[PDB]
């Protein structure tokens, strides 16, 4: 239950090798699955090394105590999923969370877009702004709100896409929503973006009527 | 070669267990087996292997192992459990099968009931044979278990005793028998003879002397 | 042709109870294990418990004892598991899996050294309270805010919707439909953005087309530009 | 503890068995008896104890899992093997081309299957190999009470569930009156062919009962072969078993009769299995001579 | 399914050999062992031998080994136990009994059993001997009376009371072999003093073996 990178940048073709750390000591206990979004998980390897039929020569298991590991030979086009480990001692199973590899690539920096809530949303009674940041890598970044020049908690929510299969660059949208009326009580609504790619935050915004 | 306790007692309906102790050649690397037996009657089978039993047999009696011991309950007693209990295992060092020696199963019925005793003196025909026997019957007594001594004046003796098998009554209790063979010499040379049936601890005589 | 078949995604109230069917097939099902493993959104598995096809004994995992029960029916080789008192924290993708038939065994498990080695293809389970709701779609306008050089964005808003799933389409490079989002009121939102050139807005057209079967409801949405 | 069955170079010890109407399957025989001998290994070692008696379930869930794994790495040639079916369809059937170029077609996709499996062959003996593994790491923790002292019981119960039941089969059938009817057949198709052959015309039927004639006799020698081996197997099992039954072994000669009586049932069931299976073949194809044969009587006197 | 029974009893002399047979009602020797446990009287269940028919291979408890052959039959479906050289000690009831190895080989299927006696010679021994009325309670007006069946062989004897018309109050005790190597057995009943006066009583004593019948009326002592 103890996964050593969270997210995991690679490339094509290079070797990868995660470790799996335990609690306690497991005699040689140890499965590793692989997992494809919205498929099921497939069992890679078994016991102490023991990769199941149909599983490719490259995938090599480790390990007899504490620590084991996975290591891929070369990573393939189609490996990037997520991996478990699973630790088979007692009667009761434990699933360690997963690790996620995806394609590394040249730092990019985001497209940063800002859509303030149409009228047609107005006669509902309900005011969403929408911040847009488009196909950037890494993963790691941050958007924070800011309604009248104070700062926003508790009423924004953000989705991520994951990675394109051309560029394999992340995409995310953040929406922050008010009632009308307190939509029609400020003015200016602001976007603060951080990111690598970016030497200096990105701040998109808009006055209300404007 | 499996020592089981020779005689055990329960109450309808309550709870009775039967040990049975055995070696690290037999109990303690093979299986115990369980059966029942009525004489007159084939032993049957009630345990075929460690916590297992055959289709008859009531989900009353339950049998374990642990270590080179074993052991019988039975639940619920009924009546029809009265009968005679043996283990059985595989002995490695003898390349045999071994059995447990015959629990004697007491279904308790009737109450604690003391023997009757009638002692017969040697009859006068039998003594003109150059003859003597003592005659003791034994009946009405309940459990079903005797012990019988019997003691001379000053000094004890058992040669020449033979005692019967209990048996079953009309009445539901048992009987027993016991004779002494004695020369007439011998029956002549004492004041009296004395049989003395002890059963559950408590004890029973009787006393005959010559004419 | 070995292989495990789930039942159809439910929904179900808080406080109701919830059964799932995962029927075995091309093995023979008295000798292999059934385990139920759980997955909720974007997050890691956790095992919720096992029986044996052959012996019946159960493992369950504390966190669910007393709500769960596993069951299984050697005549029509089908593990089924029952999670009763259901709670919010439920919504999970469900699945089986072939393992052991004697996993909380005695000493060695050793005589399997294998573990799960095919799945079912899982099943959806929604706890919430209320009942279904359509999309709200509103446009998101390419203006002078979403235009950098000659790239433009804009998009459409699928708002407070229930359940999931919805779809939308438009064109496919540049597009870009984006994971639904929990809102406070148990509601989903999404968004669905595509960058276009910014010489087009005035004569092409963009329309998004959303659709969401639960509710019976189809949208199609013309994105027109915006001045400032 | 010389063990008996080890991997070496088996090029080609395959078999062919079309059972039913087109159900063609094979047999990589070495794999199969040193299989069959590492199941007999671990069950007689499970077997040993009292105590460990129950996993028989768990052994069984492993072997049949390796079987799996095992059939997925046959199932990966079904095409080519379906290729050949389909040639087989046509030479059995011929119902315009010759033998020439339809017996060409048949040696090519034979010889392409045979190379398939020549191709996944190290598939094949890594899972024999993890058959291996499972069941001398069960064979090597074989404990005994006495070590001087051991009990056969382990192997009376062994053979009394897992080898009797077939010896007594294997008696009841006859196997070598089976051999002798097959041969009256073999002769009667001989006689009735040439009796029948007085013309030309009808003749792609001559070519192809030839044909069938000719590889009914192939399998008929298999099937005489693998009698010949149950025969003597059945008596050397039963001669063994007599005296590994009724007494006690110290450990190291314990060990060397389990070895010992493996080996022999591990032979004797896989070439019974077979002899099942060629029989199978051997008349699905007599069968198909009736057709023919009624078939070559219409144009018999079409042709006059 | 598979159904033993044995096949006889029998009264033999120390020293000699008997043979008891044991046949398969199916009618086929399966690959199961047919096992043969003895019971002497208060001895308990003491396995013997065992033999499987269809490999004619034998096992022997050792205390037995050098005086117990089993063998088998293959076309009459029946198995045999010879036991030579005869003791006393050998008086027993004799069981044969199919294993089972589904089932740890535990003996699943017994047959009937067969007595084996081993005894002294045969002869008759007409003495038949009142027990003259005793009183037995006195608060309650009871006596007890008998007849004494002394010097007889073999068993069994039966005793009745006036021809059958007296049952209550009946008690007959089991026989042993007597230091005299005879056996010997009393028959009490249980009557009212009150009776004694004039209610007569007859025991009567059927020996089958020697054809002998005898009665005697038992009177209050004169």
């Amino acid at each position: 239950m103890t996964q050593s990178p969270s997210t995991l940048s690679a490339s094509v073709g290079d070797r990868v090798t995660i470790t799996c750390r335990a609690s306690q000591s497991i005699n040689t206990w140890l499965a590793w699955y692989q997992q494809k979004p919205g498929k099921a998980p497939n069992l890679l390897i078994s016991k102490a090394s023991s990769l199941e039929s149909g599983v490719p020569s490259r995938f090599s298991g480790s390990g007899s105590g504490t620590e084991f590991t996975l290591t891929i030979s070369s990573l393939q086009p189609d490996d990037f999923a997520t991996y478990f480990c699973q630790q088979y001692n007692s009667y009761l199973y434990t699933f360690g969370q997963g690790t996620k590899v995806e394609i590394r690539r040249t730092v990019a920096a985001p497209s940063v877009f800002i859509f303030p809530p149409s009228d047609e949303q107005l006669k509902s009674g309900t005011a969403s702004v929408v911040c847009l940041l488009n196909n950037f890598y890494p993963r790691e970044a941050k958007v924070q709100w800011k309604v009248d020049n104070a700062l926003q908690s508790g009423n924004s929510q953000e989705s991520v896409t994951e990675q394109d299969s051309k560029d394999s660059t992340y995409s995310l949208s953040s929406t922050l929503t008010l009632s009308k009326a307190d939509y029609e009580k400020h003015k200016v609504y602001a976007c603060e973006v951080t990111h690598q790619g970016l030497s200096s935050p990105v701040t998109k915004s808009f006055n209300r009527g404007e | 070669v499996l020592t089981q306790p020779p005689s055990a007692s329960g109450t309808p309906g309550l709870r009775v267990t039967i040990s049975c102790s055995g070696s690290s050649s037999n109990i303690g690397s093979n299986t115990v087996n369980w059966y029942q037996h009525l004489p007159g009657t084939a032993p049957k089978l009630l345990i075929h292997s460690n916590n297992q039993r055959p289709s008859g047999v009531p989900d009353r009696f339950s049998g374990s192992k642990s270590g080179t011991s074993a052991s019988l309950a039975i639940s619920g007693l009924q009546s029809e459990d009265e009968a005679d209990y043996y283990c059985a295992a595989w002995d490695d060092s003898l390349n045999g099968w071994v059995f447990g020696g015959g629990t004697k199963l007491t279904v308790l019925g009737q109450p604690k009931a003391a023997p009757s005793v009638t002692l017969f003196p040697p009859s006068s025909e039998e003594l003109q044979a150059n003859k003597a026997t003592l005659v003791c019957l034994i009946s009405d007594f309940y459990p079903g278990a005797v012990t019988v001594a019997w003691k001379a004046d000053s000094s004890p003796v058992k040669a020449g005793v033979e005692t019967t098998t209990p048996s079953k009554q009309s009445n539901n209790k048992y009987a027993a028998s016991s004779y002494l063979s004695l020369t007439p010499e011998q029956w002549k040379s004492h004041r009296s003879y004395s049989c003395q049936v002890t059963h559950e601890g408590s004890t029973v005589e009787k006393t005959v002397a010559p004419t | 042709q070995v292989q495990l078949v789930q039942s159809g995604a439910e929904v179900k109230k808080p406080g109701a109870s919830v059964r799932v069917s995962c029927k075995a097939s091309g093995y023979t099902f008295t000798s292999y294990g059934i385990s139920w493993v759980r997955q909720a959104p974007g997050q890691g598995l956790e095992w919720m418990g096992w029986i044996s096809g052959y012996d019946g004994n159960t493992n369950y995992a504390q966190k669910l004892q007393g709500r769960v029960t596993m069951t299984t029916d050697t005549s029509t080789s089908t593990a089924y598991m029952e999670l009763r008192s259901l709670r919010s924290d439920d919504t999970a993708v469900y699945y089986c899996a072939r393992d052991g038939p004697q996993v909380g065994d005695f000493d060695w498990q050793v005589y399997y050294y294998y573990g799960m080695d095919v799945w079912g293809q899982g099943t959806t389970v929604t706890v919430s309270s209320a009942s279904t709701k359509g999309p709200s779609v509103f446009p998101l306008a390419p203006s002078s805010k979403s235009t950098s050089g000659g790239t433009a964005a804009l998009g459409c808003l699928v708002k407070d919707y229930f359940p999931e799933p919805v779809t939308v389409s438009w064109l496919t490079s540049g597009v870009h439909t984006f994971p639904a989002v929990l809102q406070s009121s148990g509601l989903y939102s999404l968004s669905s953005v595509v960058t276009v050139p910014s010489s087009s807005l005035g004569t092409q057209t963009y329309i998004c087309n959303v659709n969401h079967k639960p509710s019976n409801t189809k949208v199609d949405k013309k994105v027109e530009p915006k001045s400032c | 503890h010389f063990k008996e069955l080890s991997n070496y170079n088996i090029a080609n010890s395959i078999d062919i068995l079309q059972e039913k109407e087109g159900h063609l399957d094979f047999v990589i025989i070495p794999h199969y008896t040193f299989l069959d001998y590492y199941k007999h290994l671990s069950y007689n070692s499970i077997y040993h104890k009292s105590s460990t008696y129950g996993k028989c379930i768990a052994v069984d869930a492993f072997i049949k899992k390796i079987n799996e794994a095992y059939d997925k790495v046959k199932s990966k040639c079904n095409d080519i093997k379906n290729d050949l079916i389909a040639t087989i369809k046509k030479l059995e059937h011929p119902y315009n081309r010759t033998f020439k170029k339809m017996m060409d077609e048949y040696n090519t996709k034979k010889k392409k299957l045979i190379k398939c499996i020549k191709n996944h062959e190290n598939d094949f003996n890594k899972i024999c190999m993890d058959m291996k593994n499972y069941g001398t790491n069960l064979f090597e923790q074989l404990s005994c009470y006495n070590n001087n002292f051991c009990n056969t019981n382990g192997i009376r119960y062994h053979y009394d569930e897992y080898i009797h039941k077939l010896i007594l089969s294997v008696k009841s059938k006859n196997l070598n009156k089976d051999l002798s009817d097959m041969t009256n057949i073999l002769q009667q198709s001989e006689l009735l062919l040439t009796n029948l052959n007085k013309k030309m015309g009808s003749y792609i039927y001559i070519d192809t009962i030839k044909f069938i004639h000719k590889e009914m006799k192939h399998i008929f020698n298999r099937i005489e072969y693998h009698t010949k081996i149950i025969n003597d197997k059945t008596k050397i099992i039963q001669d063994k078993i007599k005296l590994n039954i009724w007494r006690t072994f110290q450990k190291d000669e314990l060990l060397k009769r389990i070895l010992d009586m493996s080996n022999e049932y591990s032979l004797f069931i896989t070439s019974d299995h077979l002899r099942q299976m060629l029989y199978n073949t051997f008349y699905s194809k007599e069968k198909h001579l009736n057709n023919i044969f009624h078939h070559l009587i219409y144009v018999l006197q079409m042709k006059f | 399914e598979v159904q033993l029974v044995q096949s006889g009893a029998e009264v033999k002399k120390p020293g000699s050999s008997v043979k008891v047979s044991c046949k398969a009602s199916g009618g086929t020797f399966s690959n199961y062992a047919i096992n043969w446990v003895r019971q002497a009287p208060g001895q308990g269940l003491e396995w013997m031998g065992g033999i499987i028919p269809i490999f004619a291979t034998t096992n022997y408890a050792q205390k037995f080994q050098g005086r117990v052959t089993i063998t088998a039959d293959e076309s009459t479906s029946t198995a045999y136990m010879e036991l030579s050289s005869l003791r006393s000690e050998d008086t027993a009831v004799y069981f044969c009994a199919r294993d089972k190895h589904s089932w740890s080989y535990a003996f699943d299927i017994w047959g009937q059993g067969t007595m084996v006696t081993v005894s002294s010679a045969s002869t008759k021994g007409p003495s038949v001997f009142p027990l003259a009325p005793s009183s037995k309670s006195t608060s309650g007006g009871t006596a007890a009376l008998g007849c004494l069946v002394k010097d007889y062989f073999p068993e069994p004897v039966t005793v009745s009371w006036n021809s059958g018309a007296l049952t209550s109050g009946v008690h007959t005790f089991p026989a042993v072999l007597q230091s005299s190597g005879l056996y010997s057995l009393s028959s009490v009943v249980t009557v009212p003093s009150s009776s004694l006066g004039t209610q007569t009583y007859i025991c009567n004593v059927n020996h089958k073996p020697s054809n002998t019948k005898v009665d005697k009326k038992v009177e209050p002592k004169s």
